[PDB]
């Protein structure tokens, strides 16, 4: 794919094999405040390889 | 002549589309060269033989 | 082409006729930007066919 995640924090190979899964986590995972318990990464020197 | 041939791609040079367009359709596309100009070589060697 | 591609403070990054991987290294001419508003129900309709 191609994205901030997809580039510099996770990647997936063409070969790659398997099941991807998605739930809301809105419900528990949030805050009122905020949660930034959670961190991405925007910066790198270098692709991230998968 | 073939190998002036797009084959429904949208260049003729492999170098081209490797360096022009996403790997993960890229692959498919040089398999449909790679076919195309087998049958074309294919052709070639029937009516040589 | 990194504020469009390598980050994304923006919604939605969609290239179709071009690899959106390697913008920063295809080389063109010229390029025309056409601004405009379209609400989010009309969003789909920017793309070919």
């Amino acid at each position: 794919q191609t994205g901030n995640i997809a580039d510099y924090n996770y990647k997936l190979p063409d070969d790659f094999t398997g099941c991807v899964i998605a739930w809301n986590s809105n419900k528990l995972d949030s805050k009122v405040s905020g949660n930034y318990n959670y961190l991405y990464r925007l910066f790198r020197k270098s692709n991230l390889k998968p | 002549k073939q190998l002036s041939s797009k084959f429904g791609a949208i260049s003729s040079v492999l170098n081209d589309i490797f360096s022009r367009l996403d790997p993960p359709e890229a692959e498919v596309q040089i398999d449909r060269l790679i076919t195309g100009r087998l049958q074309s070589l294919q052709t070639y060697v029937t009516q040589q033989l | 082409y990194s504020v469009l591609y390598n980050l994304a403070p923006f919604f939605t990054f969609k290239c179709y006729g071009v690899s959106p991987t390697k913008l920063n290294d295809l080389c063109f001419t010229n390029v025309y930007a056409d601004s405009f508003v379209i609400r989010g129900d009309e969003v789909r309709q920017i793309a070919p066919g």
